[PDB]
């Protein structure tokens, strides 16, 4: 059967809500490229021949962005179908609707709209199909993981997880998240059933990719209280069975906060998601052409950086990004059309399209959204966010936890300097 | 001396004869750990049995005034020991080369190294390499299901859990462990109390384990393990002591009517006419006098048959006499019991 | 103690050298309480065979620490002289240690120095004073030739590290990493490029240490050095042994990195103490070397191992070289505790 | 024509994602087949607009993967042979199809037989009881050694590549025929250079001056061979030769993900470290002694004279 996937282009949580009032999370650029573009490229490369897009919040912008992409073309292979509705507001509400409309007929892949990965799912496909054929369709979902050290910056505390898995058949017997927990509790139900190869694993990174079967849609329809995949796995492991697949040589991660954003951007810039590198141009557009150099230097067309400026390490330059003199840029991604002043340093920052930086500014570990503006003699401490063309006053330093936007109750006051 | 060997010789209906002296494979039970200690270095060994045991190295026997825990017994013999002690159980029959756990004790400078075998109630945490000990708890000890500290998982993300492992009570202890036991007298029964203490304190103190899945590693503690160990002895005794023939001792009045395959017969146990001993260990001074069919059975010593009996899957204590043609199947006959010609059920008749 | 057995077919050009396996050990046919070999020596050999201690300096430190235990526990037999009997008795221990792992040049120098010191034990001196003096002499030798001799080398290499320089180091050398760590905190702001090669992959050991020290780091494999060398301004390498003719014996990848850097006109400097200078002279990499376990060559590239079963093929042999020498013309500066003598006139100064 | 567009796009994405098939000769033959197919399934009147169309296709093709020069070389060959067909007829528009098709078929048929001709020179070069080194996996060199060993006995020492141990496969393949192979790491090259009589390795792309674009570590091997004055022999098919000059900027070597060199499970140290994994390296022609091809032994300086016969100078820049 032709492989198909279900793509959810909406995260039903307020974890990106100094920003998401303007554009959805799936449209946020990771490295000059939208988040949903990476997921679509991964789905196309992994062998999926048809995808369904379920967008509820700001569906018009998502549809407009998708229709002009390379994935909507007569020559494309992974045909996309955009389904927009304001009724559903949860993953369960979408999985119980995909069953009602009978869109899925075989083993499909359930993946969010902000997953950055290059994992080949063919081996997982074969393992899941063999398990279902041999066990009279007992397994219902194979969740893709990735072995990594717990101290890696990619593993955040919010998305941390620990499992108790039988090593013989790599089937999940317990699933819980470690959020503010110093000790972990494991029941004795799994030990009694099989005492051969029970193993507790804490070195697995939640890739958030889970290939499923229409039985999962039927179960989600049956249980109205189910809203999230975590709820489904908790309800299934208490009362069918769930297996996993462990990846060791391929990259995979889903962004959910600024920490995940920074980690994924750093990994992508350092070519950890090859061949999905900025210079590869996996999306066929003329405004994202780059050129790779030593120490991972990416330069767009017509940059024209000023004299005396040094690009130290892992910097992406957009198309038409004017750079001043005596600059110092390292570990930062700058979008197209930006104007950079003089004697200005950038360390682990992220500048989107349209930002202007005056001379003398010092920005470290910050994020600037579209059309933002920074005046002279302004110092930005780490973990500061400027959104939607907001401006700051000259000779003013922002504290560490200083998020500034034009919305009164969310963050600090408007752009009026 | 690099090591100091200690054996702790301090479940019913067969304890009239002392438990360390239980005849297993026509040999004393205490002979097996002693032989395991022997023929690999170990010219000396300390033994802490009671008076009833009257037990090659010159074994040092220390009588015990009253029953006490094994940890208390170890604390009692502190002046005798002067280095790292190797603690062994009184009733334990293995074929493993002792160097497997001694290498873990030596190379890693481990504070404790112990041996168990896979089964053929207790949860043991095993590192991915299969040697380091991480978790150890008994099911009845903790009311909560299973608690694992996050700190011990941060450094060891992968932990393998087993439930069927059987403890061999083969412990390699460092010198300061005995001092700690002396200054902390509340600790008793090292197997149940001290061992978990040294596991939770690592997260320096290190503990390693050598999991076995090929050997026997029998630890007789109940009647069920007693019968199983005897039937596996004949293969072991062939390699351990090839000098003594497995068939019979030289001073024997056996009938010479064959009917013996893979069966050990003790000294001067006269056999009558056309008997049948199939995979059974006959004791010492057993007067067999007729066509008796004995299959997979144990007779301690001085057990006499009279006229054409059937013996199947049973244990008989010493000084027991059967009468005429009784048929025996899956039974236990006490020491001195006189059972006439009848069919005996599973019931374990005792004196 | 029997001689250690071989493992697998050996290379035709490396027939003379011995090649042992890591999984098997020489302690299988040994008494559990060691009597032929001192228990400290047994522990040292077991650690050496498993690769627990592999540093050139750490191996010598551990060997001398074990020799301290051997000296302390030694007792003079009647009508015997300590100065000669100790030397005679120490030979079997080192013979046993040789089987576990081939000895390094620094080990040979330490052995020669200790033998010379033991030979000079006076007849009038009794056991206690002679043993205490020997232990104090060993400790003083360690202090003044191991930890104190590194301070001078680091302070000398301080002048050769200026602001803005990039240094390409190879392997896991304690002295080389210590130089960078001690020079980074004195004000110099440099960047280090860490280069290593499989199967040991020990460059991560110094890479992580440099990262934890705040020094910017770069990691890449040996074949990528030629690509990264144009930007490299200096090369720092550790020397396992200084030869009589000036050749620098070091890790297998050292002699090739200098050759590649010469074509790029990048200066190359090696730093080592003067106690690693061995009197033997030899210009090739074949007559004197050590063969490691060939099983480390195989890797799990993809889902299958290409060299999973290499012993089946009768014409395929795995070669795991360890050391090789570099010509004195390749390296233009040798840093020692006595100064900055050129590599050409190394023996004249070191004599 | 829709199937033609689907085929060209599919080949473009195949090049972009992962080079398939692995063998270079099979990929060149596939490029020839697809170029012939797009030749015979298009509408045109003159040669100029068809040349422009093929130029557009080739420009996209090498923009997908600049590191692969075989497709560009073969497109240049197609352009050159089309120019020959036009010149031999102009010195008059419809009859070009048959000439182009027959000439392309002849080129493909000759392309099938570029292995036996290269291997046939193994008897003259390789001798008995001589140590020969090869780095990485190269089908041409493997066939060379295997056919040379059919009548001679010698020792081959194969050095595995650093990121992908592809030398193990070559050593296993050679040892299956009884050649007495040997496997080491990349660091033993200078140590074993002492007794190595000759070095015979393959390459990926031959440049204008005779340089190489082989796998990583080739430059070090050539330098070590030159230091000990051991001759180095390069065997490569004709189509691998490219008119590209050695280097104009960076990215001459393709960079695969750093996961190959340093694994993800390292921990927090990955954030503060930069790890690079080159696949190819530059080899100056001064380190090359001889070249083996369908013609025979060619000096490294004698590499340019074939450019005029193979490629038209106007097509060098593409």
């Amino acid at each position: 059967p032709p492989l198909q996937a279900v793509l959810v282009a909406d995260s039903f949580d307020r974890r990106f809500f100094p920003i998401s009032k303007d554009q959805p999370r799936v449209l946020l650029p990771l490295a000059n490229v939208a988040l949903i573009d990476y997921t679509l490229e991964f789905l196309t490369a992994t062998g999926v021949q048809e995808t369904f897009v379920f967008c509820c919040w700001k569906a018009a912008q998502i549809k407009e962005h998708l229709l002009k992409s390379k994935w909507c073309r007569p020559t494309s292979l992974n045909v996309v179908r955009i389904i927009t509705s304001e009724l559903y507001r949860s993953l369960g509400d979408v999985l119980r609707d995909v069953d009602a409309k009978a869109l899925v007929r075989s083993d499909f892949l359930l993946v969010y709209g902000d997953v950055i990965s290059n994992i080949n799912i063919t081996r997982a496909l074969e393992e899941h199909r063999l398990r279902r054929k041999l066990e009279k369709n007992v397994s219902v979902m194979t969740m893709i993981f990735k072995e990594s050290s717990p101290s890696h910056p990619t593993r955040c505390h919010e998305d941390n997880v620990v499992v108790a898995v039988d090593s013989t058949t790599n089937r999940v017997l317990h699933f819980q998240k470690t959020q503010g927990l110093r000790r972990f509790a494991f029941p004795l139900s799994l030990f009694q059933g099989s005492s051969d190869g029970v193993e507790v694993r804490y070195d697995l990174l939640d890739c958030h990719i889970s290939i499923c079967s229409p039985q999962v849609a039927q179960l989600f329809t049956d249980n109205f209280d189910y809203q999230t995949r975590d709820d489904f796995v908790r309800g299934l492991l208490v009362n069918n069975q769930i297996h996993m697949h462990v990846t060791a040589k391929e990259y995979g991660a889903r962004v959910s906060n600024l920490h995940m954003y920074s980690a994924v951007c750093a990994d992508v810039i350092r070519r950890w998601v090859y061949p999905l590198t900025p210079e590869a141009n996996f999306t066929d557009s003329t405004t994202q052409s780059c050129t790779h150099s030593r120490h991972n230097i990416y330069r767009g067309p017509e940059v024209s950086l000023g004299h005396g400026s040094i690009l130290e390490e892992n910097v992406l330059l957009g198309s038409g990004t004017v750079i001043g003199s005596n600059c110092f840029i390292t570990n930062s991604v700058i979008g197209p059309g930006c104007h950079i002043g003089d004697n200005v340093v950038l360390d682990q920052t992220y500048l989107w399209q349209g930002v202007r930086v005056a001379a003398g500014a010092q920005i470290h570990q910050s994020l600037l959204c579209d059309n933002a503006e920074v005046k002279e003699r302004v110092t930005l401490k780490p973990r500061s966010v400027l959104t939607s063309q907001v401006v700051v006053g000259p000779n003013i330093t922002l504290p560490e936890g200083s998020v500034i936007s034009l919305h009164p109750p969310d963050a600090e006051e408007d752009e009026d300097d | 001396m690099e090591f100091q060997a200690v054996v702790m010789a301090v479940t019913d209906l067969t304890s009239s004869i002392p438990k360390p002296l239980l005849p297993v494979g026509n040999k004393p039970l205490i002979w097996y750990p002693l032989n395991l200690l022997e023929r690999v270095g170990f010219e000396e060994v300390i033994v802490v049995t009671t008076r009833d045991v009257q037990k090659k190295p010159d074994i040092v026997c220390i009588p015990d005034d009253a029953d006490m825990g094994t940890a208390d017994s170890l604390r009692y013999i502190y002046p005798k020991l002067k280095t790292d002690v190797l603690v062994l159980s009184c009733d334990l029959i293995t074929d493993v080369a002792l160097h497997e756990v001694v290498d873990l004790f030596r190379a890693y400078d481990a504070s404790l190294a112990m041996l168990m075998r896979k089964g053929q109630r207790d949860f043991i945490g095993v590192d991915s390499t299969g040697k380091r000990l991480l978790f150890m708890a008994n099911e009845a000890d903790l009311d909560e299901e299973l608690v694992i500290k996050g700190s011990i998982l941060q450094k060891h993300p992968r932990i393998r859990f087993h439930t069927g492992l059987v403890d061999a009570h083969l412990y390699c202890l460092k010198k300061y462990i005995v001092d700690f036991l002396m200054e902390n007298g509340s600790i008793t029964s090292i197997r149940s109390e001290l061992i978990p203490y040294l596991v939770r304190k690592q997260f320096q103190v290190r503990c390693y384990v050598h999991i076995m899945k090929e050997g026997l590693c029998s630890r007789v503690s109940t009647l069920g393990l007693y019968m199983e160990a005897n039937r596996q002895v004949p293969k072991l005794l062939s390699a351990l002591c090839p000098e003594e023939p497995p068939v019979h001792s030289s001073a024997q009045i056996v009938s010479k009517h064959l009917v013996g395959v893979d069966s050990l017969i003790g000294p001067e146990t006269q056999i009558g006419e056309k008997s049948s001993i199939k995979r059974s260990v006959i004791g010492s001074s057993c007067l067999i006098k007729d066509r008796v069919t004995i299959t997979n059975c144990l007779l301690m010593n001085s057990v006499t048959v009279e006229e054409g009996s059937n013996i199947q899957g049973s244990v008989i204590c010493n000084n027991a006499v059967i009468e005429k043609g009784a048929d025996i199947k899956d039974c236990l006959i006490g020491s001195g019991q006189r059972i006439e010609a009848k069919a005996k059920r599973v019931n374990e008749v005792i004196v | 103690v029997p001689t250690r057995k071989d493992y697998g077919s050996k290379v035709s050009l490396f027939s003379h050298l011995p090649q042992y396996s890591r999984q098997n050990s020489l302690t299988q046919f040994m008494s559990i309480p060691s009597s032929v070999i001192h228990p400290a020596m047994v522990r040292l050999g077991l650690q050496y065979s498993q690769g627990l201690v592999s540093g050139s300096n750490a191996r010598c430190i551990a060997l001398l620490r074990a020799l301290q235990q051997v000296i302390q526990d030694y007792t003079t037999p009647p009508n015997e002289e300590l100065s000669r009997d100790l030397v005679n008795k120490l030979k079997p221990y080192m013979s046993f240690l040789t089987q576990c792992r081939p000895l390094s040049a620094s080990m040979h120098n330490a052995i020669k120095f200790l033998n010379k010191e033991i030979t000079s034990v006076g007849s009038s001196k009794r056991e206690e004073e002679a043993k205490s003096e020997l232990r104090a002499a060993i400790d003083r030798y360690v202090q003044e030739k191991i930890v104190l001799a590194a301070q001078a080398i680091s302070r000398f290499a301080y002048q050769k590290i200026s602001n803005g320089d990039v240094i390409l180091v190879y392997g896991c050398s304690s002295l080389v990493s210590r130089i960078l760590q001690e020079a980074w905190t004195e004000g110099r702001r440099f960047r280090v490029v860490v280069v290593d090669s499989r199967p040991w992959l020990e460059g991560r050991h110094t890479l992580r240490s440099l990262v934890h020290a705040g020094v910017p780091a770069s990691y890449l494999l040996i074949p990528a050095a030629s690509y990264v060398l144009p930007e490299v301004s200096k090369v720092l390498l550790g020397a396992h042994a200084l030869l009589a003719n000036g050749s620098v014996m070091s890790r297998v990848g050292t002699a090739q990195l200098a050759l590649v850097a010469r074509a790029h006109n990048v200066p190359v400097l090696v730093c080592c103490e003067t106690y690693k200078f061995c009197e033997r002279v030899q210009t090739d990499a074949f007559v004197s070397n050590e063969l490691d376990d060939p099983d480390d060559l195989q890797c799990k590239r993809g889902e299958h191992v290409a060299l999973a079963n290499w012993q089946n093929h009768a014409s395929l042999r795995l070669l795991n070289l360890v050391y090789d020498v570099t010509p004195p013309e390749l390296v233009d500066l040798v840093i020692t505790e006595l100064g900055m003598i050129p590599c050409s006139s190394v023996p004249v100064v070191l004599r | 024509g829709s199937e033609l567009s689907e085929r060209i796009e599919s080949f473009v994405e195949t090049l972009k994602r992962g080079g398939g098939p692995r063998s270079s000769e099979e990929m060149a033959r596939e490029t020839l087949g697809l170029l012939r197919q797009i030749i015979t399934d298009h509408r045109w009147s003159n040669a100029g607009e068809l040349m422009e169309l093929i130029r557009r296709e080739g420009r996209r093709m090498t923009a997908a993967q600049p590191s692969e020069t075989t497709v560009g070389n073969m497109v240049r060959r197609v352009l050159k042979i089309i120019r020959e067909e036009y010149g031999r007829l102009h010195g008059h528009y419809a009859q070009l199809q048959s000439n182009i098709i027959e000439a392309i078929n002849e080129l493909l048929v000759e392309l099938e037989g570029t292995m036996e001709n290269i291997a046939a020179q193994a008897l003259e070069h390789i001798h008995s009881n001589e140590v020969i080194m090869t780095i990485g996996f190269s089908r041409t060199v493997e066939a060379f050694l295997k056919e040379a060993a059919r009548k001679r006995k010698f020792h081959v020492i194969v050095a595995e590549c650093a990121p992908f141990c592809q030398g193990h496969e070559m050593a296993v393949n050679l040892s299956k025929a009884g050649i007495e192979t040997t496997v080491m790491t990349d660091a033993a090259i200078f140590a074993v250079m002492s007794r190595v009589n000759k070095v015979i390795i393959g390459t990926k792309t031959i440049l204008a001056n005779g340089a190489l674009r082989a796998v990583t570590g080739t430059h070090t091997l050539a330098l070590a061979a030159k230091h000990h004055s051991t001759p180095l022999i390069v065997c490569a098919p004709m189509f691998k030769l490219s008119p590209q000059f050695p280097n104009e900027e960076d990215s001459f070597h393709k960079f695969v993900a750093p996961e190959e060199v340093l694994p993800f499970t390292e921990g927090d140290i990955l954030e503060k470290v930069s790890v690079h994994c080159p696949v190819f390296d530059y080899v100056p022609p001064e380190l090359i002694t001889l070249f083996i091809s369908n013609i025979g032994g060619n000096a490294p300086s004698y590499i340019y004279r074939l450019m005029s016969e193979l490629y038209h100078p106007d097509d060098h820049v593409l």
